[PDB]
């Protein structure tokens, strides 16, 4: 049918820019028939849905004796603009290249006869992480939360440091972290990130994008990317991990609660005794308190108003490791 | 570019001019054509490099001559050069040095003359990519301007190399054409149309056909349908092509076919049963080809092959098992990739002890499923001679319980990539009197692996370099950071 | 015919003093071995004979080697 | 569906410090409008390239008072009408130095205030108030004084100390430009506290 | 791009329109010799400057109605 046209065009774009990025030396992608992922997700319209965004939608699914996770790019949103097709293809290429690290969500294959490709990934029994935590019918123990903060710190450092071209995922967010059987965090969704050119840790983009309340207003004013623009979003991430309040919150008045402004005023006035989570107050918190507030002082340190006062991301992950190694 | 000889030659050339702008500008845009006239034979840069050309053996003259077929400063992979040299017959062999090691020592013979320089080198000292200085390059072009090796303009050519994006430029192809190579400058893809690939099959005498970075218009099953007209074809590296799903079924009369490469092509469903009967194969190379039904049956029927990468041992009433690997007494590189538990069989678990001439093993447990695979790996024993092993995704938590100096004494190089590995067992140390005699070690991305440093230094007395770059949990090694970045620990 | 000689110009020699220094400290340790042998390996027309001439036309080598 | 609504909001727009409705027709398409001509354009046509005009004394600050007066048409007689695109490219100029204004859910790509015209609470939240509006009008005032007791906001006419608009405008700035939202000014005071 | 020399022969010139229309003919920035030789204008042709042609080495002016050189 027309499925051959889908195939012979989408994969040519795909192969051309993965040779441009990776020189071919890459990961064992497995191809598919349509019907496997059609009946695996029950023809895209069921309760197997995980979580959405602008371009894409995350489904659960099950192919023969293994459950998988499936990512589809929605047709109407990507066909309304005709120039932002390339964020899809470098999403697939960067998800192929980041799959050899443990704290990511490995690409297991691709079917490419569809809107534009459709991706498949290994299974995570906890879903995506919410504006507070598990999207299961549920409460998360605090040591698990400190561990997953350490893990996606490691993953963001892997983006910044592992290559001669610095990938900067500006959408570091609690909505992209998945959790497996062993509660090991796994980032995904590298569609929004850009590659810096070689040798330069600072270039200007030419538009600014991504999820109010994670912006780095330095980048919202200036419109040039540095690695600190990632550090600020990471800071608000582990703020949401600790407090369990959404980054956009309301109390009856216009829907405006700058959450980090709330945490810094409860720092300077409420004195750190109110950030320990009324669904978690029954924890033992014997020596866990001083490292909760050590993480809070660290998170407020990595969200300061100038990037010179912010730590680099390598350091942030190191001192998180020191925090959990205190006990 | 850096040579004092060419700089002083251009200085002596411009010393006898009147210093006005126009001859300086045209020498800036016509450069090679004057230093090969040598100001009519007075300074002779070309003689000083041609005397280094003129002491090679004749097969090394032929092997160095094929590097006039590449663009300006492209970074040439070793493997494509070695397979071309094996294919169209610049390498002869009788005394066991049959296919790969003769390409290895021809390549080392060229790099030891300081003609070809290396680009990057792995932990194990082996070379993957190489380049040449451009004065050597246009020397080899000017020697190819002789006998019709590489003309590249006009009619009489013996073989041809395609650059990027010849969908529209219509390369002339006569009927001589002993080789057709694809030369890309590390990242481009040769945009090709259908009629050039149809005219490739019109060449009666074509020994080398490697298509490395190309996107075609039609599927390659009907494009290369008339390769029965090809008779004396020796190599095919159909790596990294988009429309390749099934290679054509007219592949029964290709009785020569010394190697067969298709690497990193993710959509290769069926391999035909005609890659059993021709019994004159040397290299079969499917690395990282994901969607693949994991082999035909008679792999152990052909015996004269040396490299078998990406084996994917089949299930019960499927493909081929590991039983016939005992029949393959000539191979020296072997690549396994495992998916679930029933890939291997119980009494085949001793299938890797009788490979006498084996040198290296790569195990790719990437898309692993269950703990049955972890329990069934631990009986696969390599031979007591083994030079390099690279297990790289390995879902187990302990060591595989043969990783000991007792089971393999002569291991020199070793790498461990990503894995769920937590700690090493007690046979891994074995330090009563036996030691590893290991020399190069690599620990790429391990977030669960914990061991010491002085325990390694008292268990591995012959280390030189240990390259670890993602291990956030040791913090005891001598390198600058075992966590986020990496070091090498180049000891004295 | 091709030949060479220890006679050079020592004015057009563009900087080699780090390599000259390293090779002089290599030659200062000659008594540590029984017969110190050294190799200058490179492609054609690179600076090998010039760095050799730059080494043993120095004064301190003639102080050392007679 | 898109037509009587246009009649509704364009039927209320008749104010002298706006761009007047030169182009209103059937207009079945999107914006292709030419509200015919502007003689001087915006303040980037004079502040940011150095060939058209030098800066003035306390002259253009009363043009900013006129832009504030258009905002006193904007924020007061409204039910909910919020201009939401305050920057120096939108305030315009006539030959008589006349201020003019024009160009009235979840979107990832940020376009509203892509430079220092954005409110910090708006960057933090994304809800756009009329108090984010007075913050953005404050940074409009900051720009028209500055050009992005150290009263060296000018480099051409450095005698504004007796002109007292430095004092009053710095008061309106440093009271307006605080990062909270519950001591926010209002546009009428910004009018009346310099004349 | 590869031009070296220009010779201009305004021998049988007629009107001042030719003098006004010559002054926009700009040679390339590389130019080795020029020889304007009858040239009915009175001033310089207003490109004869090191800014418009830096690399001029040789130059001749034959007969002409030229009075003085411009600034
Ligand atoms: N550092 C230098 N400064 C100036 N000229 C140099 C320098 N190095 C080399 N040259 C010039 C000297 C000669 O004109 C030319 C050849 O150098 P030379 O040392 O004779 O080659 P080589 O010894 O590296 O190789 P070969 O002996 O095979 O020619 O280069």
């Amino acid at each position: 049918d027309k499925a051959k046209r889908w195939f012979l065009d989408n994969g040519s774009i795909f192969l051309r820019e993965l040779v441009a990025d990776c020189n071919g030396k890459s990961i064992p992608i497995r191809s598919f028939s349509p019907e496997q992922i059609l009946k695996a997700t029950n023809n895209f319209d069921s309760s197997c849905f995980v979580s959405q965004d602008v371009y894409y939608k995350w489904y659960r699914g099950e192919i023969e004796d293994r459950s998988y996770m499936i990512k589809r790019f929605s047709e109407d949103e990507i066909t309304g603009k005709r120039h932002r097709v390339k964020e899809v293809y470098n999403d697939i290429v960067l998800s192929a290249r980041m799959s050899n690290h443990s704290n990511f969500l490995q690409l297991l294959g691709c079917c490419l006869e569809f809107p534009f490709p459709v991706l498949v990934f290994e299974f995570a029994e906890h879903g995506a992480m919410n504006q507070r935590g598990g999207v299961i019918v549920n409460l998360l123990p605090w040591s698990v939360r400190l561990k997953i903060g350490k893990e996606i710190a490691n993953a963001v450092t892997y983006l910044h440091t592992a290559f001669p071209k610095i990938i900067i995922h500006r959408d570091v967010k609690p909505m992209h972290v998945f959790l497996d059987k062993n509660w090991t965090a796994k980032l995904s969704d590298l569609s929004f990130s850009i590659s810096l050119p070689e040798g330069k840790s600072r270039i200007e983009a030419e538009w600014v994008l991504g999820t109010f309340g994670y912006i780095d207003p330095l980048y919202h004013k200036t419109c040039f990317v540095t690695e600190y623009t990632d550090v600020y979003s990471f800071g608000i991430c582990l703020l949401v991990i600790i407090t369990g309040k959404p980054a956009i919150m309301t109390i009856s008045d216009g829907d405006l609660q700058g959450i980090l402004s709330l945490v810094r005023e409860l720092c300077e006035n409420g004195k750190l005794d109110e950030v320990i989570d009324p669904r978690l107050m029954k924890d033992i918190t014997s020596g866990q308190r001083l490292q909760v507030e050590a993480c809070v002082v660290l998170a407020l340190r990595c969200c300061k108003e100038r990037d010179e006062d912010r730590p680099k991301m390598i350091q942030v992950a190191k001192e998180l490791k020191q925090i959990e190694a205190s006990l | 570019k850096g040579l004092p000889l060419t700089i002083k030659a251009v200085g002596g050339l411009l010393l006898c001019k009147d210093h006005v702008y126009h001859e300086w500008r045209r020498i800036a845009e016509h450069f090679q054509d004057e230093l090969r006239g040598n100001t009519s034979e007075t300074d002779n840069v070309m003689s000083s490099l041609q005397l280094s050309y003129d002491e090679l053996p004749s097969h090394l003259k032929s092997c160095i001559l094929t590097l006039s077929l590449y663009p300006e400063d492209c970074v040439i992979p070793k493997q494509q050069l070695v397979h071309g040299w094996i294919g169209e017959g610049f390498v002869m062999w009788r005394n066991g040095r049959s296919a790969t090691e003769s390409g290895e020592d021809c390549f080392s013979g060229l790099t030891n003359r300081c003609l070809i320089e290396v680009v990057d080198k792995t932990y194990s000292g082996t070379i993957i990519t190489c380049k040449i200085h451009d004065m050597v390059r246009d020397l080899v072009i000017d020697i190819a301007k002789k006998d019709s090796f590489s003309n590249p303009e006009g009619l009489n050519c013996r073989h041809l190399g395609i650059s990027g994006n010849f969908d529209e430029k219509q390369i002339k192809v006569n009927h001589k054409l002993r080789g057709v190579v694809s030369t890309t400058k590390t990242g481009e893809v040769n945009k090709l149309n259908s009629d050039l690939a149809k005219k490739f099959t019109d060449c009666k005498y074509l020994r080398v056909l490697d298509i490395s970075k190309s996107i075609f218009d039609a599927p390659l099953s009907e494009i290369l349908d008339e390769i029965a007209s090809l008779q004396h074809l020796a190599c095919l590296s159909l790596s990294n092509t988009h429309p390749l799903i099934q290679f054509p079924r007219s592949m029964e009369d290709l009785h020569n076919l010394q190697i067969l490469d298709a690497s990193y092509c993710q959509n290769l469903k069926q391999l035909q049963p005609c890659i059993v009967l021709f019994k004159k194969l040397l290299v079969l190379d499917m690395t990282n080809c994901g969607s693949l039904e994991c082999f035909p049956k008679g792999i152990g029927s052909l015996v004269k092959l040396e490299v078998l990468l990406g084996f994917k041992p089949a299930r019960s009433n499927n493909g081929c098992k590991l039983s016939e690997v005992k029949n393959l007494t000539n191979l020296r590189k072997l690549g396994l990739s495992l998916t679930r538990g029933d890939q291997i069989e119980e009494e085949e678990l001793d299938s890797l002890i009788n490979l006498s001439k084996l040198m290296s093993i790569s195990i790719n447990c990437y898309d692993s499923y269950g703990d049955d695979l972890i329990t069934k790996i631990d009986a696969l024993t390599p031979p007591h001679q083994l030079h390099e092993l690279s297990l790289q995704f390995y879902p187990g938590k302990s060591s595989p319980s043969w990783l000991s100096p007792h089971k393999l004494p002569m291991l020199r190089y070793m790498s461990i990539c990503s894995g769920n590995l937590v700690k090493m067992q007690e046979p891994f140390w074995g330090n009563e009197n036996t030691h590893w005699r290991i020399e190069g070690l690599m620990l790429s991305s391990l977030s669960d692996l914990d061991m010491d440093w002085e325990v390694l230094q008292q268990s591995m007395p012959y280390l030189r370099t240990v390259t670890a770059n993602w291990c956030p949990e040791l913090e005891s090694f001598a390198i600058e950071d075992v966590g986020f970045r990496g070091g090498v620990w180049m000891k004295t | 015919d091709r030949w060479s000689s220890p006679v050079y110009d020592h004015t057009q020699v563009v900087g080699l003093e780090g390599d000259k220094r390293k090779i002089k400290e290599w030659l200062f340790r000659s008594n540590d071995s029984q017969l110190l042998i050294m190799a200058f390996v490179g492609m054609g027309g690179l600076g090998k004979t010039t760095i050799a001439q730059e080494v043993f036309n120095d004064k301190e080598i003639e102080h050392r080697f007679e | 569906k898109e037509w009587l609504t246009e009649v509704n909001y364009l039927g209320q727009l008749s104010h002298p410090n706006l761009v007047l409705l030169v182009g209103y027709c059937a207009e079945g398409e999107n914006r292709l409008l030419v509200y015919e001509f502007m003689p001087k354009g915006s303040l980037e046509n004079h502040l940011f390239r150095r060939g058209a005009q030098p800066l003035t004394w306390a002259i253009r600050m009363k043009v900013a008072v006129g832009a504030a007066k258009g905002l006193t048409f904007l924020h007061e007689a409204k039910s909910q009408v919020i201009y939401r695109d305050f920057k120096a490219a939108n305030i315009l100029l006539d030959a008589d130095f006349n201020a003019k204004l024009s160009d009235f859910t979840h979107v990832s790509t940020k376009v509203i205030g892509t430079h220092g015209y954005a409110a910090p609470e708006y960057v933090a939240t994304g809800r756009l108030t009329a108090k984010s509006d007075v913050y953005s009008f404050g940074v409009v005032l900051l720009e028209l004084i500055s050009g992005r007791l150290f009263r060296i906001m000018d480099t051409k006419l450095g005698g504004q100390y007796p002109q007292k608009g430095a004092f009053t405008a710095a008061n309106l700035a440093l009271q307006c430009l605080n990062p909270d939202a519950k001591l926010r000014p209002k546009m009428s005071e910004v009018l009346v506290t310099l004349e």
